[PDB]
C-alpha cells in the first residue's frame, strides 16, 4: 500500500553520492533511494538541485584556461 | 528535404487548390523543374501524344534498376494529384492533369503565356551597382540582426513577427531580446536557397486570407523571373507581398517598376578555397575566409584574436564550447560546421590514411572519426561530456504482476508516443503526463 | 593606429586587438612577419618563403611561444633582445631585415621597444684576478652613472663576492649589464688544460651551432643551455671543455648519475683520471695535477652544518684553487635555500647552468638573470623527433572510472589523504593488468611511476613483481636492475620519485604513471625524459607509447591536466583511452569481486 508522487531520475552511483553531499550540506531535501539508478527527491527542490549539479561539475572541474 | 517539404506543402494543399497551381504555365514549368527526372520523362513522353496509357505499358518500358525511383516519381506523381490513375478497363489508365499538361505545351511552345513569365515594364537598369549592393546591403543588415550584435537597419516589422511568432530566433520579450534557438543554428546552418525556403514556408504558414494560390503563383512566377529589368506592379494580395519582399531586400522598387535582384535567381537555384579552415591540435584557427560576417558568426563559440584578409585567427576554449552548448546550440551542429570547413591538407593525408587502413581491416580496434580527431575527438569527448543525463519527473508505477502486462502497457505507450523510460529488469516505465490518462484507459481495458 | 580604421561591429572584443588598421603590404606572400603592436606576440609562416632563414633570428631576438604546424607563434621580449645585442646585432640592421621581411609596416611601439632594448654592453665587466673580482668598465663614462647608485659597498673598486649576485640584478635595473666573455688566452695566469678528443665522435649541426653561441666572439660567453634529453648533453658540455681548454669542474645534485658522467668523461675525452677527481658522500681524494677535473655534487656544498674534517679540507681546497669554468648540471633545483650557495662559494672564470627542463614550480627561473646569465641555445622537440634525433612517442591518457564505495569514502576523506583514496580503485589494478598482459603480448617494456612509496609497493607486490623506492638497500636496488637489463625474463619495473632521475636508462619504452605533486611539471617531464631517449627511433612502424592511470571524477583531473599542459607545449598531446576494448577479454581482473573491493578498502580504512 504505497504509491506516491516524486521524481525519478536515472542516475549514477557517483551523482547518487554528490546527491547525499546535497543532504549532508544540507540536509531532509532529498526523500528517499531505490538503487544506483533511480533516487527519489523533492519535486519541488528538483531545479534547486539541478543548479546544485551544475555548481558540482563546476568544483569538479572548474576549467580555468586564463 | 527540400524539394520534398515542398511537395510536402503540395500535397498538404489538396487537390482542386494543386489543380488551380497547375493552371499556369510558370507555376507549371517550377514544379517541372522540382519532379525528378524519371516524372519529367513521363510527363514530356505524354505531353504530345494525348493518348491515356496502362500502367503495364510503363512497367514495360521500365527496367527494374531504376523501378525504386520510378515508383518513387509515380507515388509523388499520384499524391501531389496530378497523375490521374484509374483501372478503366481493368488496366490503370495514366493520365497526366490537363492544366498542367496544357500549360507544360503553352509553356514549351512558346504560346498562350498571360505574361506568367511576367509582367513586363522592360524598362532595365543597371544590376551591378544599384540591385545587387542594394541587395547585399539589406541581407547584410538582416543576417547580422541573426547574429546578434547591434545594428541600426532591423528587420521589417511583419518578418519581425515572423521571427516572434516562429521558433526561429525566438524573440524572447522577457529578456527582451531575439535569442537563437537550436531551430535556429540549423537555420543559420542551411543553405541560403535553403533559409529562403524556410522563410517563405513560415510565411506561408502563417499567413492567411492573401489568397492562397495568390501566394502560390506569385512566388513561382518570382523564381521565375530574370534580373535587371522593370516590371508592371497581377493581384492586390501579390502587389502588397511584392511591396513586403520590397521590404526585404529582395527587390529594387521604385514605387509601378521593380528590379529583382540576383535573389531570384538564387531562388530559382544554386549560383585551399574559401571557408577551408585549418584544424589543428593547438586548437588554432586559420581560416581560410573572412567577412564582417564570418567574424560575427564565429565569435558565438570561438575566442577571436585577429582579422587579416582572409585569415581570421583566434583559439578554441571549452569555455566557448560550453558557450555554444549552453546557447542551445547542437554539438552535432558544431561538428557539422566542422565538416562544412574542412580542409585540403588534412583530408588529403585522412583519404590515403583511410584507405592505407582499409586495406588492412575496417575495424581498426578504435572508434570511427575520419578527420583528425586530435581536434575534433577532444571536442568531440567534451561534446559527449555535454549532455550525458536524462531527467523524467512526473508520474510513476512499480512493481507489476506480470512481464507481459508490463510490456503491453510500455509497448502501447511507446506506440502513441507518450513513453520516455522504461527498464525491462526493474519492469518500471515512465510515461508524459499528457499520456497519462490513455495508459490509465487502456490499463483498466 | 596610424589609420583611420572604422571599427567592425563585434571588434569590441578586438580589445586593442583589431591589427587591420596598419596595411597589408604587396610583399605579404613572400615575407612571413605580422607584428602585434602591443604584445609584440610575432607570426611565423612555415610554408612561406625564408621562413628558414628568418627563424633563427626571431629565436635570437624574439622569444618562439609556440611552433605547430603551419603557423608558428613567436614573441619579442627584453631577454632575448639582450641576447641579440650581446652576440651583436645592431637595432638599423635589425629593423631593416625584419622590415624587409615584414608583411606590414612595422609598429613604432615594437620599433621603441628595440631601441629601448639598447644596453652599456662592453662597458661593464667583472675581472676575478686570481679569487678577486675587480669590477672593471672599458671607460670612465661607466663610472659617473654606476655612482649613481649606492647600494654596492679601467675602474674596479671593493664589492662584497657575494653581494655580486645582487648587484647584478640591481645593475639589470639600472640597465648597465655586466658581461662575461672570457679571455682564457689572454689569462695565461691560468693554468690550461690541453685535451682534445677522438675523430670518431660525430658533433650534429645544432650542437655545432651551440658551441657557435658563446663563440661567436671566441671569448667564452656565459650563459644557459637547455636541450632535450638523450641529446649527447654530456657530449656537448665535453666539446666545450675540450675547446676551452682550462681547469674546470663538474657539480650535479647527486652520486649515480655523478659517477657514471665520470665514466662517460673520461670514456670520450682524451683526459686521463689522473687529472680527475671526485667529491661526494663517500669518497673524497682529489687529483694534485695542476690542471684537470674535480667531478663532483652539490652535496658537498649544499651542507656544510655537519661534514667530516675530512670534508672541510677538501673543500678548502677547492675553495684555495681557482678554477676557469663550472658545469652546473639539472640547474632546476639550485635556487633554493641551501643550494644557490655553490654559486657564491665558487669563482670560476666562466659559467654555465645546464638542465633537462628550465621549469619548476615558480619563477625562481628568473633569477638566472642576475645567477648564470642569458640563454645560449635550445632545440625543437618536433625537429629532433622526425628527423630521428629523439624519439617520436605516442602519448596516451587512460581514466579509470572511479569506483562508487572508493568515491565516496573520497568525498568523506580529509583533502590530502584523498589522494591515496582516489589511487587506490581497484579498477586501476583491472586496467594494468590487461595493459601489461597486452604489452608483454605485444613484448614491451613497462615503466611505472608513482609518488607514494607504499602505494608503487603495493601495486608491484600484488603484480608479484619488483619494487622501486627512494629508501631501499642498493645492493637489493642493483640487483633487481641487473635482472631487469641483463635477464631477457624480467623486463617491467616500477619507479618512484629516485628513479625518475639520478640513473642512465634510454632502455625505457613503454611509461605509465598513477602519482605525483600537485603542479610537478618539471618532475613529470623528468619522468617523460627516461622514455625520451629511446634510440630505437629511425625506424618506421616505431612508436613509443606513454600511459597515465588517472581516476575519474576527481580534481586529479585537473592536476593532471596542469601537469601534462607542460609537455603539450612541448608538442606532446595525449590520446583518449576511456573505454578499450579487451577490458573484459582478460579472464582475471584484480579485485574485480566487489567483496575484494570492500577488503581492499577496509586495508586502507585501517591504515587510514
Ligand atoms: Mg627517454
Amino acid at each position: 500500500a504505497r504509491a506516491r508522487k516524486g521524481a525519478l531520475v536515472q542516475c549514477d552511483p557517483s551523482i547518487k553520492a554528490l546527491i547525499l553531499q546535497i543532504d549532508a550540506k544540507m540536509s531532509d531535501i532529498v526523500l528517499e533511494e531505490l538503487d544506483d539508478t533511480h533516487l527519489l527527491v523533492n519535486p519541488s527542490k528538483v531545479e534547486f538541485v539541478k543548479h546544485e549539479l551544475n555548481r558540482l561539475l563546476s568544483k569538479n572541474i572548474y576549467n580555468p584556461m586564463d | 528535404s527540400l524539394k520534398h517539404s515542398v511537395t510536402q506543402y503540395l500535397e498538404e494543399i489538396p487537390q482542386q487548390v494543386q489543380n488551380r497551381l497547375y493552371t499556369s504555365p510558370a507555376t507549371c514549368l517550377a514544379i517541372y523543374r522540382i519532379l525528378p527526372p524519371l516524372a519529367k520523362f513521363f510527363i514530356m513522353a505524354m505531353v504530345f501524344n494525348e493518348n491515356e496509357v496502362p500502367l503495364l505499358d510503363l512497367d514495360k518500358w521500365v527496367n527494374s534498376n531504376g523501378k525504386l525511383q520510378f515508383q518513387n516519381a509515380i507515388k509523388s506523381m499520384k499524391s501531389l494529384h496530378l497523375l490521374i490513375p484509374n483501372k478503366s478497363s481493368g488496366t490503370l489508365m495514366i493520365n497526366l492533369n490537363p492544366t498542367f499538361k496544357i500549360s507544360l505545351r503553352n509553356a514549351l511552345t512558346g504560346g498562350e503565356v498571360q505574361n506568367s513569365f511576367g509582367v513586363v515594364v522592360e524598362e532595365n537598369v543597371v544590376s551591378l551597382d544599384l540591385l545587387d549592393e542594394y541587395s547585399a546591403n539589406k541581407w547584410e543588415t538582416i543576417l547580422h540582426f541573426m547574429v546578434g550584435t547591434p545594428l541600426a537597419k532591423i528587420p521589417s516589422e511583419k518578418v519581425l513577427n515572423l521571427l516572434k511568432h516562429s521558433k526561429l530566433m525566438e524573440e524572447v520579450n522577457s529578456t527582451g531580446e531575439f535569442k537563437i534557438t537550436n531551430e535556429g543554428f540549423q537555420f543559420l546552418l542551411q543553405e541560403i536557397n535553403s533559409q529562403l525556403w524556410t522563410l517563405l514556408l513560415q510565411y506561408l504558414k502563417m499567413i492567411e486570407t492573401m489568397d492562397l494560390v495568390d501566394v502560390l503563383h506569385f512566388i513561382f512566377m518570382l523564381g521565375a523571373l530574370e534580373v535587371g529589368k522593370a516590371y508592371k506592379i497581377l493581384s492586390e494580395t501579390q502587389r502588397i507581398m511584392l511591396q513586403d519582399m520590397r521590404d526585404y531586400g529582395l527587390v529594387f522598387q521604385k514605387h509601378s517598376i521593380f528590379y529583382p535582384t540576383k535573389l531570384a535567381l538564387m531562388l530559382t537555384s544554386d549560383t585551399i578555397p574559401d571557408g577551408s579552415l585549418i584544424v589543428e591540435t593547438n586548437f588554432k584557427i586559420y581560416s581560410y575566409s573572412n567577412s564582417p560576417l564570418q567574424i560575427a558568426v564565429l565569435s558565438l563559440f570561438v575566442h577571436l584574436k585577429a582579422r587579416f584578409v582572409n585569415m581570421v585567427l583566434g583559439q578554441i576554449t571549452r569555455e566557448s564550447i560550453r558557450r555554444a552548448l549552453t546557447n542551445g546550440i547542437t554539438a552535432d551542429q558544431i561538428i557539422a560546421y566542422l565538416e562544412t570547413h574542412a580542409h585540403p591538407q588534412m583530408r588529403r593525408l585522412a583519404e590515403e590514411k583511410l584507405e592505407k587502413k582499409l586495406e588492412l581491416d575496417p575495424n581498426c580496434k578504435e572508434p570511427l572519426q575520419v578527420l583528425p580527431p586530435t581536434v575534433v575527438d577532444q571536442i568531440r569527448l567534451w561534446q559527449l561530456e555535454l549532455d550525458r543525463v536524462i531527467t523524467y519527473e512526473g508520474s510513476l508505477y512499480s512493481d507489476f504482476e506480470t512481464s507481459q502486462e508490463y510490456n503491453l502497457l510500455s509497448k502501447y505507450a511507446q506506440d502513441i508516443g507518450v513513453l520516455l523510460w522504461k527498464d525491462d529488469k526493474k519492469k518500471k516505465f515512465f510515461i508524459s503526463k499528457e499520456g497519462n490518462s490513455q495508459v490509465l484507459d487502456f490499463a483498466k481495458r | 593606429i596610424p589609420a583611420d580604421f572604422v571599427p567592425d561591429s563585434v571588434s569590441g572584443m578586438f580589445r586593442s586587438h583589431d591589427f587591420s588598421y596598419l596595411r597589408l603590404r604587396p610583399d605579404h606572400a613572400s615575407r612571413p612577419l605580422w607584428i602585434s603592436p602591443s604584445d609584440g606576440r610575432i607570426i611565423l609562416e612555415s610554408f612561406s618563403p625564408l621562413a628558414e632563414q628568418a627563424q633563427d633570428f626571431l629565436v635570437t631576438i624574439a622569444e618562439p611561444i609556440s611552433r605547430p604546424s603551419h603557423i608558428h607563434e613567436y614573441k619579442i621580449t627584453a631577454y632575448s633582445l639582450y641576447a641579440a645585442v650581446s652576440v651583436g646585432l645592431e637595432t638599423d640592421d635589425i629593423i631593416s631585415v625584419l622590415d624587409r621581411l615584414s608583411k606590414v609596416p612595422v609598429a613604432e611601439s615594437i620599433i621603441n621597444f628595440i631601441k629601448g632594448a639598447t644596453i652599456s654592453y662592453g662597458k661593464v665587466k667583472l675581472v676575478i684576478k686570481h679569487n678577486r673580482y675587480f669590477v672593471e668598465t672599458t671607460q670612465a663614462d661607466i663610472l659617473q652613472m654606476l655612482l649613481n647608485d649606492s647600494v654596492i659597498g679601467v675602474h674596479s673598486f671593493e664589492i662584497a663576492n657575494e653581494s655580486v649576485e645582487v648587484v647584478k640584478k640591481r645593475c639589470q635595473e639600472i640597465d648597465y649589464p655586466v658581461l662575461e666573455e672570457y679571455d682564457f688566452r689572454n689569462d695565461h695566469r691560468n693554468p690550461d688544460l690541453d685535451i682534445d678528443l677522438k675523430p670518431s665522435t660525430q658533433i650534429r649541426p645544432y650542437q655545432e651551432k651551440s658551441l657557435s653561441k658563446m663563440f661567436g666572439n671566441g671569448r667564452a660567453r656565459s650563459g644557459i643551455i637547455v636541450l632535450p634529453c638523450g641529446a649527447g648533453k654530456t657530449l656537448v658540455g665535453i666539446t666545450a671543455a675540450c675547446t676551452i681548454k682550462k681547469s674546470v669542474i663538474v657539480l650535479c645534485t647527486s652520486s649515480v648519475s655523478v659517477m657514471q658522467w665520470r665514466q662517460q668523461f673520461l670514456q670520450w675525452c682524451t683526459l686521463q683520471p689522473e687529472n680527475c677527481a671526485v667529491f661526494t658522500s663517500d669518497n673524497k681524494e682529489m687529483f694534485q695535477t695542476e690542471s684537470g677535473l674535480v667531478v663532483s655534487t652539490y652535496s658537498m656544498v649544499a651542507n656544510t652544518r655537519n661534514r667530516s674534517h675530512d670534508s672541510q679540507k677538501v673543500m678548502d681546497f677547492l675553495t684555495g684553487r681557482e678554477w676557469g669554468f663550472i658545469i652546473l648540471d639539472e640547474v632546476h633545483v639550485v635556487p633554493a635555500a641551501m643550494f644557490r650557495r655553490v654559486v657564491s662559494t665558487i669563482a670560476a672564470h666562466a659559467k654555465l647552468g645546464l638542465t633537462a627542463t628550465l621549469v619548476r614550480e615558480d619563477d625562481k627561473i628568473g633569477d638566472l638573470n642576475f645567477l648564470i646569465g642569458p640563454k645560449l641555445y635550445e632545440a625543437n622537440w618536433m625537429e629532433l623527433s622526425q628527423k630521428g634525433h629523439i624519439a617520436n612517442v605516442q602519448c596516451a591518457e587512460v581514466w579509470c572510472p572511479m569506483t562508487a564505495e572508493f568515491y565516496q569514502e573520497y568525498l568523506r576523506e580529509t583533502a590530502r589523504k584523498r589522494m591515496l583514496l582516489y589511487i587506490m580503485n581497484p579498477t586501476k589494478f583491472q586496467a594494468c593488468q590487461f595493459l601489461i598482459q597486452y604489452h608483454e603480448r605485444r613484448g614491451d617494456k613497462i615503466i611505472v611511476f608513482s609518488d607514494n612509496v607504499y602505494a608503487l609497493q603495493e601495486y608491484a607486490l600484488k603484480m608479484g613483481k619488483p619494487f622501486i623506492y627512494g629508501s631501499t638497500p642498493q645492493q637489493e636496488r642493483m640487483n633487481i636492475l641487473q635482472n631487469f637489463q641483463y635477464n631477457d625474463q624480467i623486463n617491467t619495473i616500477f619507479l618512484s620519485k629516485v628513479g625518475d632521475t639520478s640513473i642512465d636508462l634510454p632502455e625505457a619504452t613503454c611509461l605509465i604513471q598513477i602519482s605525483s605533486h600537485y603542479g610537478s611539471r618539471r618532475q613529470e617531464a623528468q619522468r617523460l625524459g627516461r622514455i625520451l631517449r629511446a634510440k630505437r627511433r629511425n625506424d618506421e612502424g616505431f612508436n613509443a607509447f606513454f600511459y597515465s592511470l588517472v581516476s575519474k571524477d576527481t580534481q586529479e583531473m585537473y592536476y593532471s591536466t596542469k601537469r601534462q599542459a607542460f609537455l603539450v607545449d612541448q608538442g606532446y598531446a595525449f590520446k583518449v583511452i576511456t573505454h578499450l576494448h579487451g577490458m573484459e577479454n582478460i579472464p582475471n581482473l584484480a579485485y574485480a569481486s566487489p567483496r575484494e573491493r570492500r577488503e581492499l578498502l577496509q586495508e586502507v580504512l585501517l591504515k587510514n
